[PDB]
């Protein structure tokens, strides 16, 4: 909840509200009573969608990719290293902040389409895919039947098409206190090497397939991402991305314009 | 006693000889801005008596073939005094009313007036794929004026009075706060109007709030010699008028 | 172990109850009724206060 | 609960029930007991129906629009600007009041259709749609793909085929006290510019699309819009509109009798 | 925190049972059984009362 | 601190780095028309914060000739808002005012000047056998000059200095209420006045009150390359206006 504002009246004291020092780069705690007549304003504004925690709790794309029912080795199936700087709209928001700590729920969007070489008395069965995840370190697959699809260990989940989309949560699962959003740091102690967040970058890899092999019809399968984190905390506060993203691993940017421009420090029109 | 009454508000005094009883608002009588209810944060103005009192319209005659007139408050009185002042210098303002239209006749004269005052009064164009003008909607202090016929114009209001420029049965304008003024036994008609809006307090120029809606249902009529000159007249006070948001003068 | 909270219901004019059924804390819901504030840190760091209506630089 | 007819009879005194002055606009509370001898009858009769409630909470169709699997960049996806003013009937009943403030739960109904450039073999995976509030200001999509329906803040709804209608609940919204049926002003204060109800208008825009992308054959798909106004208030009731809509941004209509007509004023044959 | 209401009837010759399960009022379902009522505002808006066995206008 | 101060009207606020007290009239602080010290009998109004805020009038250059300028209140203000409207639609009308009048240089700059509020400050006519005219005896928002040197003209005000336009010696205009404005300290003046009058409110079109006077006792000096603009600017607040006698606006 806000502030109401209190009725206030004539002046004519020595207390000077309205002028401050700047200097002490400590922000004027001003309200309009100071410099006006103010009536009385039982105010009932709430911050509610404001707090960190509704700002980012929302299901948001962090990527997709695809893989084929049938079609040879790369297409069969797919893979994603998983990192949140792939996207701009959720990145930003996790960029507003250096360090954060939350959980996550993951819910993937999962559909098919038929291609080209159609086949006659095509009528296929429904599919079922299977997504595993792999932390660092564990037997990744080479083809759609590899054996670490059987994973005794590694979680996955297996989802059929028309089901309703496959949902977890997984918890901070982060080495640190915290997951850093940025890291003016190198990852070797002789600088040489990687420079920045990709330093920190070690959270494993996804990967799917569909389950039922390879029937007449290719289809193809796109399998998107979501991320939404819970349970957030986030610390030290940062100026939103003002350049375009580049790249995924790093800040690199384009120097751009702090903002857009008008016609002299006069002019009342709107851009 | 009890047809008779005085009004009395700033250095203006009403009275009548022959009414009904006063007719408020939704039965609310008006007041200023609680603090509960305020958003604006702005010491307002609340000029009282100078602001508060009786404007006299332009007066208007009522024939036997008057379809019936309309006036748009606060339109009407922004020329009124200091009413019409305050609402220059302000962005935003709110006020209530005491509306009392005046008709007498004689004894052998005979008609009926609706007297309504219709909120959020929006308006049809004669012609479908246009907005009335400003004019067509407003003439100010001066009455605009219902038609008996469809009304043909590019830019203008669609007067039918049957449909009282609104698309619905003139003959249900009773949901709102009205009177009627049967010569027979009436020959004033008031009605205090609360401020109704969908916000504790809005701009005067760009919202009209409210329009007053005089019909005649059954037609002046009288024998050869009686007097053919019946006027009406409308006089109107804010109520409880505060301003906020002050600065230079003018629309824009 | 129910729990029963308050809607976000509005200002100038009730509960809802929640259990939960997961072994772990991460499988909860989101704290969206979480609502601590402090500017200070941010708009505020001097060392030396700084009332209002005092002359900033004695 | 209505009220019991009280038992009443012969009278004989100069009390004047059914004599009144309707000058005073002021309506008669007369009862038949007033004016006739009456036996005494309990009533159970309720007026639960007649609640504003119970009147405006039913979903009512406000829209629909159509997108197809396939076909490209218009056909691809669709859009509405909410606006409950292109429906006759929702419209007149929500019109019967100035000024209204409610709840809306909002049910989507959503079929597809094959086209006939059909295709051998044709045999499509179950379909899921993706819909998107964008609220003012908010970037839209400009093709079936835009960076924008990765929905990082707005929020969206991914429903797949044979499921059950999708389902949500959106608070009163409103940046006034009310939801405003009618405007007798402006938009600017000059009064140039738009006049009427259309002022008000800024509720934001819906944004629908397929998620799995085409396949051979096309596919056509309508979203009917259902709204629901629930936990409803409403001020300031007006007469029911006469002349039929025209457009839906203001009140334009053609003139139109008061009623129908019949041949005299003595006539019991009901039309 | 399950709240026990009264189900329509009919009225010459029972309770329900509901639940809350989201954050927020706007989830909740209809208010169907609110029965205030008040035609004064509109039967009535004369200042001076109106008795109905007395002369109307005096 | 103490030489810093900060004065809120309406929605209006001034600051000053450096001033000295503020000169309040004859220790009097305006204060609204007493019952018993009232004779108008009708209910006045008291706009408040509407008019009661602080009016910037035109700004004037302190040149090393100038002799002196002077304003005359109510006059100055009849065209500034609603005080100004208030004015118009009144028979009869008193209120006072905090008067700030700003002048800042730089330290290299010298010069000295009287801020004196003059109640009743009748005029001489530069002709003796005349009478001066409305405008040269107030332009308005505009400032009049005094002169060195002997005004002629038929009908202009005698704005020699020497005798403050009044037959007396300039140097003796202390006894009214007033400050001094010593660049070398100084930046600005302040004073109250509270209304002084031989009646109880008076109308504010055909009597003038009191006329605000600067006049420089030590002239602007600077070296070359030292700003040459040094302007005087005079905001003025009125201070518990009340008006009575409301009719149709205008002089006559
Ligand atoms: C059966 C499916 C299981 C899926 C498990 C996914 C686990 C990965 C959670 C990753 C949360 C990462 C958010 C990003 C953090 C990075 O910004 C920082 N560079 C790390 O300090
Ligand atoms: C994921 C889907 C989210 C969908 C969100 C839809 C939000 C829009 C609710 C609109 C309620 C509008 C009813 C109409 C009000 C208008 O009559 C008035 N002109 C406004 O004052
Ligand atoms: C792990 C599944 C949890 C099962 C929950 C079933 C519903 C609980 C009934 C209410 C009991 C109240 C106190 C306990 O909790
Ligand atoms: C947010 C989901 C709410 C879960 C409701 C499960 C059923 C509640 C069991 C009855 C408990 C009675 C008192 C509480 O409520």
């Amino acid at each position: 909840r806000v502030a109401d504002t209190i009725g206030s009246g004539p002046v004519n004291s020595e207390s000077i509200p309205a002028l401050t020092a700047a200097e002490t780069g400590h922000t004027s705690q001003v309200v309009p009573s100071d410099t006006m007549q103010t009536r009385h304003v039982k105010n009932y504004h709430s911050r509610s969608e404001s707090t960190v925690e509704n700002f980012l709790c929302r299901s948001a794309c962090v990527f997709y990719t695809t893989y084929e029912n049938h079609d040879s080795d790369g297409d069969n199936f797919a893979y994603w290293v998983i990192n949140t700087r792939q996207v701009a709209q959720l990145r930003r928001k996790l960029e507003m902040f250096t360090y954060a700590r939350f959980d996550l729920e993951l819910t993937f969007v999962i559909t098919s389409t038929q291609e080209q070489p159609t086949v006659r008395g095509q009528d296929a069965p429904v599919l079922t895919h299977q997504i595993m995840y792999v932390p660092p370190g564990g037997p990744v697959p080479t083809k759609v039947n590899s054996y670490s699809w059987q994973t005794s260990t590694n979680p996955s989940v297996f989802w059929t098409e028309g089901s309703a989309p496959p949902r977890m949560s997984v918890p901070f699962i982060g080495i640190g206190n915290a997951y850093s959003m940025f890291y003016d740091g190198w990852a070797r102690f002789d600088k040489q090497g990687t420079y920045g967040i990709s330093t920190l970058n070690n959270m494993g890899t996804l990967y799917m397939r569909h389950v039922n092999d390879g029937g007449p019809g290719p289809i193809v399968s796109t399998v998107r991402i979501y991320f939404k984190p819970k349970h957030v905390k986030t610390w030290v506060p940062r100026p939103p991305r003002l350049c375009q993203y580049q790249k995924a691993g790093n800040v690199n940017f384009e120097p751009t314009g702090v903002t857009e421009g008008r016609t002299d420090i006069t002019t009342m029109k709107t851009t | 006693s009890d047809r008779v009454r005085s009004i009395t508000l700033g250095n203006s005094t009403i009275t009548t000889q022959e009414c009904a009883n006063v007719v408020v608002g939704y039965g609310v009588w008006p007041t200023y801005l609680k603090d509960e209810e305020a958003t604006a944060e702005d010491q307002p103005t609340q000029p009282d008596v100078a602001t508060c009192r009786f404007y006299t319209l332009e007066s208007v005659m009522w024939q036997q073939s008057s379809p019936g007139w309309w006036w748009k408050f606060p339109d009407a009185l922004s020329n009124m005094g200091l009413f019409g002042q305050n609402m220059q210098y302000h962005y935003l303002g709110r006020a209530g009313y005491t509306i009392h239209v005046q008709c007498n006749a004689s004894k052998f004269h005979q008609g009926c007036l609706l007297v309504v005052c219709v909120p959020e009064a929006e308006m049809g164009c004669a012609t479908l794929a246009n907005k009335p003008d400003p004019k067509s909607l407003s003439k100010g202090e001066i009455a605009n004026m219902f038609e008996s016929q469809n009304s043909t114009g590019e830019t203008a209001v669609q007067a039918n009075v049957i449909n009282a420029g609104m698309g619905v049965g003139v003959g249900n304008l009773t949901i709102f706060p009205h009177q009627w003024i049967n010569l027979r036994t009436n020959n004033s008609a008031t009605i205090v109007m609360p401020y109704i809006n969908s916000v504790p307090m809005d701009n005067m120029f760009r919202h009209n709030n409210f329009t007053l809606m005089v019909i005649p249902f059954a037609p002046l009529s009288y024998s050869t010699g009686a007097t053919t000159y019946v006027p009406i007249t409308v006089t109107v006070a804010p109520m409880c008028a505060e301003y906020n948001g002050l600065r230079l003068a003018g629309k824009q | 172990g129910a729990q029963v909270s308050t809607q976000k219901t509005g200002a100038h004019e009730i509960h809802y109850t929640n259990i939960n059924y997961y072994k772990d804390a991460a499988s909860n819901s989101a704290n969206r009724q979480d609502f601590t504030q402090d500017p200070g840190k941010f708009t505020e760091p001097v060392k030396d206060i700084m009332v209002k209506s005092m002359p900033a630089l004695n």
